[PDB]
């Protein structure tokens, strides 16, 4: 009775508390179209240091 | 004859608390629900909510939910709506009504209407209208009374003391300021005015004034 109600022991309440977002990260999908391969290829033949 | 008799409709400010009472009588209290309907002044019947009469257990409508309280007096056979922190839309004529429930209502609250608003009484500037040559209508000479500016409601305005209200069309007093407009119009032959004395008469009770403004040509 001390609190809001004529009857002792239960009660019901509905808690809403608005959600929202402070730091939100990010998965992403490759195309394996969009994959290249950058292939340095050498050959050996006179060279310096440089 | 059950007749559910409410508080009297009560001017109030914002920020009070207003109980509204309703005492229930021709019926078992108990036996019943007991319902709260605002009817706001001009919006139609808007269901406050109701009481259990037998627990004394409450449940509003979701507007109506937190700032009211619906309570009980068994013996007595008393319900109450009462309204806290107020506001004005607390202003409306308020019912109780007891249930019949799932048919619905069946009596009802004589009425209360809270008026919930920051004035303080205030009397009438009341206008004698003298018409003028577009004012002539026919034998009428069409004459007014413009009550300015008074809190609270009513005004009573009547014509040479009431004799005429033949032509008499006294207009709603509406409100400028938190303070109040009627405009009566008597409608009388141009042969009675000027001739005969045509003198609205405006009894104020709140602000105990009593004004008589007899028109006279322009």
């Amino acid at each position: 009775w001390g609190n809001g109600c004529g009857l002792f022991g239960k009660g019901s309440i509905d808690t809403c508390a608005k959600f929202s977002c402070t730091s939100k990260a990010i998965g992403r999908t490759i195309q394996p179209e969009n994959i290249k391969y950058e292939v340095g290829i050498f050959v050996h033949g006179t060279t310096t240091s440089e | 004859q059950v007749q559910l008799m409410e508080s009297g409709p009560e001017l109030k400010k914002p920020g009070e608390t207003v109980k509204i009472s309703c005492k229930a009588s021709g019926y078992t209290f108990t036996d019943y629900s007991m319902h709260w309907v605002k009817q706001a002044p001009g919006k139609g019947l808007k269901w406050m909510g109701w009481i259990n009469t037998g627990t004394g257990e409450p449940t509003f409508a979701a507007d109506f939910k937190g700032r009211f309280a619906f309570s009980l007096e068994t013996s007595a056979s008393t319900a109450y709506l009462q309204i806290n922190n107020l506001k004005n839309e607390d202003t409306a004529s308020y019912f109780c009504a007891r249930g019949v429930g799932l048919y619905g209502v069946d009596y009802w609250g004589q009425g209360t209407s809270v008026t919930v608003s920051s004035p303080k009484t205030t009397p009438p500037s009341v206008y004698p209208l003298a018409p003028v040559c577009g004012d002539t209508t026919g034998s009428m000479v069409t004459l007014g009374c413009l009550v300015k500016g008074y809190f609270p409601e009513p005004v009573t305005v009547t014509w040479n003391s009431g004799s005429l209200s033949s032509g008499v069309h006294t207009f709603p007093a509406v409100l400028q300021s938190d303070l109040y407009t009627l405009s009566s119009s008597v409608t009388v032959p141009s042969s009675t005015w000027p001739s005969e004395t045509v003198t609205c008469n405006v009894a104020h009770p709140a602000s105990s004034t009593k004004v008589d403004k007899k028109i006279v040509p322009r």
